[PDB]
RNA sequence: UAUCUGGUUGAUCCUGCCAGUAGUCAUAUGCUUGUCUCAAAGAUUAAGCCAUGCAUGUCUAAGUAUAAGCAAUUUAUACAGUGAAACUGCGAAUGGCUCAUUAAAUCAGUUAUCGUUUAUUUGAUAGUUCCUUUACUACAUGGUAUAACUGUGGUAAUUCUAGA
RNA sequence: AUUCAUAAUAACUUUUCGAAUCGCAUGGCCUUGUGCUGGCGAUGGUUCAUUCAAAUUUCUGCCCUAUCAACUUUCGAUGGUAGGAUAGUGGCCUACCAUGGUUUCAACGGGUAACGGGGAAUAAGGGUUCGAUUCCGGAGAGGGAGCCUGAGAAACGGCUACC
């Protein structure tokens, strides 16, 4: 006796198992983007369908619906505060039109390979995965973090990353370690 | 030194309780987890009256480092302080002593034992000595 | 070892339902009740022990029975009790004649004495008169709160046969 | 079954309480008292989950039990107690004092009034009837048994109770024009003036109340509490008044004051 | 997230199912298993059977203290502190478990009690107590009868109890 | 809406209640008697309200089955009168009386690997399947029945009996 805990699956996984068609485009996505799993495009697309349901009910309602207008202007308000809907074309006509690649476009891992700092998405990953990219003044380990266009400017080297300062980092300490055993005092 | 910069927030004062109840939130970069009793000592001074009378609980540290926050209390006495706060912190604190006590178990074993004596006792144990020894 | 019962005029064990207020049983829980066995009234070769009182002493003295006496373990608690103990009058100072144990733990000897019930005192004169002037005061106040009840309805009686008589 | 219950699983108690659906088996069962139970605020959830002057159950007992909390002028130990509707909570210790009214939102506000206001409290006549020797007597809202009311007072209608004497000190009819309150159902919170009530006979009368901005609304009588006459309530409102913002307004005043 | 593919023929188009396909807070099982958070879990078959231990007791300034209890106590030679036991009072009808019964039955929503009971809470409430008053009974306060306890026991054994 | 609240009269009663109780402080007064008054609480107690309820109760709604078409009515089925019983209504029971009551709009019976609901899974829409199980209601404590104490149990970490 207790009140539940609620959970829920965060993906989907497609319809067909094996068409090449989709095969191609999910490895592409995942190479682009340097993930790990074919789920990390699943879960994408399962944000989609149900961001893409709820514009999809809020148009079958008319304009100036006060459920359409407060919903729609909360669903256009979030989609435009993460980026992956443009600052224009601020319409639930336009949060339909969405794709996969917007949403992958606000991953930590893609802002800190765009953002210079790490001249790659995979290096991007385990620079993320490794505790040097802070969004503020927070680490961030998450890959999926969804920078929400305000942190874009914040983003940089973790204060406590050897990247960041106040430590060379346990391989460099080693290795001078071992270099002052050999050269001397 | 290393800027503790230990800053209290929500301060609310609890005539009720007679204490100063606040969330405490300590930033000690380059640090890991401060105490209990520096931050203790320290809102001692800051807060002028006593470390005895001020007690502190909480502090999860942030994640990535550099950060703990939790919640305090200031009392306007000792007296008070024993009065009001529990067993557990002022023995925490040193303030008080863990009460010796014997295991759940064997508390609540013994008091079933003792249900099945009506009255003192002595009157069966006499009885039993008696009959077993004649 | 089952009890003899009185009232049972049989020399053999019979099952009884107890109940409260009857020997052979101490009742556990409110009105709970149980059947146990006890040992009929008639005394007969089945026992091994019978009680007895003794009600006429004999010509001899006993060694253990008559000889002794056991001293009375606690003496009166209650005021008028006290009195027809030591026998003084209906009116009468029963203080004085507490009975007063000793005890003694090495060197201190130290004397306790039972608190004595329905004493009367100026804490349960105060009680009751405090009771009775309760009681007084409270009518009182019903019956001015009746009066000006009734000259409230007979001011209003008095504005509404005017207004209707006139209007 | 066999008897009255005396516990409350969290998920069963009032949703206007607030309380956490995590972090407890169970919720404060209010004791029997002078308000019904889904109506009623128990003191522990008052100075513990609202006020938070209390961390837990045992701090709320120890406040209670020094005799600092005083529902209606009496002191109230009791950490369960059923303190409802405009009741008067008194802190002697910070001085304070406490109305329950509940906001538009249909939950019990932290309401401050002065201690003139918390000489008093108005309690709605639940049934006006003569006792025995023949003495009429009103009963309140709150269960209060007043003797000797004005003989104009009738069902519905609101009194002024003196709360250190248990006396009227004078009484408001139920008509339309007259302030009331919500207390019940799903605009319970909301504050307007009566337009007119159709009677229906048999059963469940109706109200119709608007309120400032003319947003007009029906309610059963029983949810419904006078409070005053056409404006200047004889209690202190607290803040938003009973107006029943909309979601999209609400949200507009929302970025209003919190960008300055 | 309004999608179908394989299989009857020499080939064809149908009917039509078989097969595949995707979920399952949907169970079991196989292989495998590094991290964090969350956390179901003897329902189904057997409301089958149970060793053992625990799960219901409770005392405030404020019912009863002569423990032959400890501290010794605030005039404190009636008591006064703490206080086992045992009377007294309250609770043990809540909780917790399970789903065997049960098909207008349970139950859901909605009614009624002008057809009833209701400890507790809260509010209010009690000058009248005189057999037949021209037969008033301590009220500065009625009475005995019991527990714990003393002591003597019975029974292999029980949360058994007896006699004084 | 009442034979309601309440009040009145004549009586009645194995006469109910109407403080023989406890803590703290111990103020005021005059025929200074260890006299008269006196506070803040505790615990009790009648009755009415209230709160917590409880019991009963109105309407509509439940899966498969006709290889279940008639069922109930002897030992109440359906209604009436009176009584008894109950906390109270009521065939709840009893006496007398009447012959009713349900049903192809599926009665009655049989099955359920049925507790009911809030809900769950899947799902374009409509639907289909599930819900022993965190909340609500109900039932039970091996199976039956019966009862004590109690405001409240037909109680089972209460009792009695049978199996
Ligand atoms: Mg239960
Ligand atoms: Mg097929
Ligand atoms: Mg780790
Ligand atoms: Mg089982
Ligand atoms: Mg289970
Ligand atoms: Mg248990
Ligand atoms: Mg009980
Ligand atoms: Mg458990
Ligand atoms: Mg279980
Ligand atoms: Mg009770
Ligand atoms: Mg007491
Ligand atoms: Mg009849
Ligand atoms: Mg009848
Ligand atoms: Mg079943
Ligand atoms: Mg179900
Ligand atoms: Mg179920
Ligand atoms: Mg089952
Ligand atoms: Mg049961
Ligand atoms: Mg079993
Ligand atoms: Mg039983
Ligand atoms: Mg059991
Ligand atoms: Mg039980």
């Amino acid at each position: 006796p207790r009140a539940p805990r609620t959970y829920s699956k965060t993906y989907s996984t497609p319809k067909r198992p094996y068409e090449s068609s989709r095969l191609d485009a999910e490895l592409k996505l995942a190479g682009e983007f340097g993930l790990k799993n074919k789920k990390e495009i699943y879960r994408i697309s399962f944000q989609l369908s149900k961001i893409r349901r709820a514009a999809r009910d809020l148009l079958t309602r008319d304009e100036k619906d006060p459920k359409r207008l407060f919903e729609g202007n909360a669903l256009i308000r979030r989609l435009v505060r993460v980026g992956v809907l443009s600052e224009d074309k601020k319409k639930l006509d336009y949060v339909l039109a969405l794709k996969v690649e917007d949403f992958l476009e606000r991953r930590l891992q893609t802002q800190v390979y765009k953002l210079g700092l790490a001249k790659s998405v995979h290096h991007a990953r385990v620079l993320i995965t490794q505790r040097h990219i802070a969004v503020g003044k927070q680490i961030v380990n998450i890959p999926s973090f969804m920078v929400r266009l305000d942190s874009e400017k914040h983003i940089d080297f973790a204060p406590t990353s050897p990247f960041g300062g106040a430590r060379p980092g346990r391989v460099a300490r080693r290795n001078a370690a071992r270099k002052a055993e050999a050269s001397g005092e | 030194s290393d800027a503790v910069t230990i800053r209290t927030r929500k301060v609310i004062s609890n005539p009720l309780l007679a204490r100063k109840q606040f969330v405490v939130d300590v930033l000690h970069p380059n640090r890991a987890n401060v105490s209990k009793d520096e931050l203790r000592e320290k809102l001692a001074e800051v807060y002028k009256a006593e470390k005895d009378a001020v007690s502190v609980f909480g502090f999860r540290t942030q994640f990535g480092g550099g950060k703990s926050v939790g919640f305090g209390l200031v009392y306007n006495s000792v007296a008070e302080a024993k009065k009001f706060e529990p067993t557990y912190r002022l023995v925490r604190y040193g303030l008080a002593e863990k009460v010796e006590k014997a295991s759940r178990q064997q508390r609540k074993q013994k008091k079933n034992r003792d249900k099945k004596i009506f009255g003192t006792g002595k009157r069966l144990a006499k009885k039993v000595a008696r009959r077993n020894a004649d | 070892g089952f009890p003899m019962k009185q009232g049972v005029l049989l020399p053999t064990r019979i099952k009884l339902l107890l109940t409260k207020n009857v020997s052979c049983y101490r009742p556990r829980r409110d009105g709970e009740r149980k059947r146990k066995s006890v040992r009929g009234a008639i005394v007969g070769p089945d026992l091994a022990v019978l009680a007895l009182v003794i009600v006429k002493k004999g010509e001899q003295e006993l060694e253990g029975l008559t000889d002794t006496t056991v001293p009375k373990r606690l003496g009166p608690k209650r005021a008028n009790n006290i009195r027809k103990f030591f026998g003084l009058s209906k009116e009468d100072d029963v203080r004085d004649f507490v009975i007063r144990r000793e005890v003694t733990k090495g060197e201190k000897t130290y004397t306790k004495a039972p608190k004595i019930q329905r004493l009367v005192t100026p804490q349960r004169l105060q009680r009751k008169r405090h009771q009775r002037a309760l009681k007084v005061r409270n009518a009182q106040a019903q019956r001015e709160a009746a009066a000006e009840y009734a000259q409230l309805l007979a001011k209003r009686l008095s504005e509404r046969k005017a207004e209707k008589a006139e209007i | 079954a066999r008897g009255p219950k005396k516990h409350l699983k969290r998920l069963a108690a009032p949703h206007h309480w607030l309380l956490d659906k995590l972090s407890g088996c169970y919720a404060p069962r209010p004791s029997a008292g002078p308000h019904k139970l889904r109506e009623s605020l128990p003191l522990i959830v008052f100075l513990r989950n609202r006020l938070k002057y209390a961390l837990n159950g045992r701090e709320v007992k120890a406040i209670l039990m020094q005799r600092h909390v005083k529902v209606d002028g009496k002191v109230r130990t009791d950490t369960t107690y059923p303190a409802g509707f405009m009741d008067v909570i008194t802190l002697d210790a910070t001085n304070e004092n406490f109305r329950l009214v509940y906001d538009v939102k249909g939950r019990f506000a932290v309401h401050r009034i002065t201690d003139e206001e918390a000489s008093y409290k108005l309690g709605k006549v639940k049934k006006v009837q003569l006792g025995k020797k023949g003495v009429p007597y009103v009963v309140t809202h709150d269960g209060r048994t007043i003797r000797y009311p004005d003989p104009n007072i009738k069902v519905n209608d609101t009194v002024k109770i003196d709360l250190a004497s248990g006396k009227i000190t004078d009484f408001i009819k139920f008509d339309a024009g007259k302030l009331v309150y919500v207390t019940g159902g799903r605009n319970l919170g909301r504050i307007g003036t009566i337009v007119h009530k159709e009677r229906h006979d048999g059963g469940f009368d109706l109200v119709h109340i608007k309120d400032s901005l003319d947003n007009t609304f029906v309610t059963r009588l029983n949810n419904v509490f006078v409070i005053g006459e056409q404006g200047k309530p004889y209690i202190s409102l607290p803040k938003g008044k009973g107006i029943k913002l909309s979601i999209a307004e609400e949200r507009d005043r929302r970025r209003a004051q919190q960008g300055l």
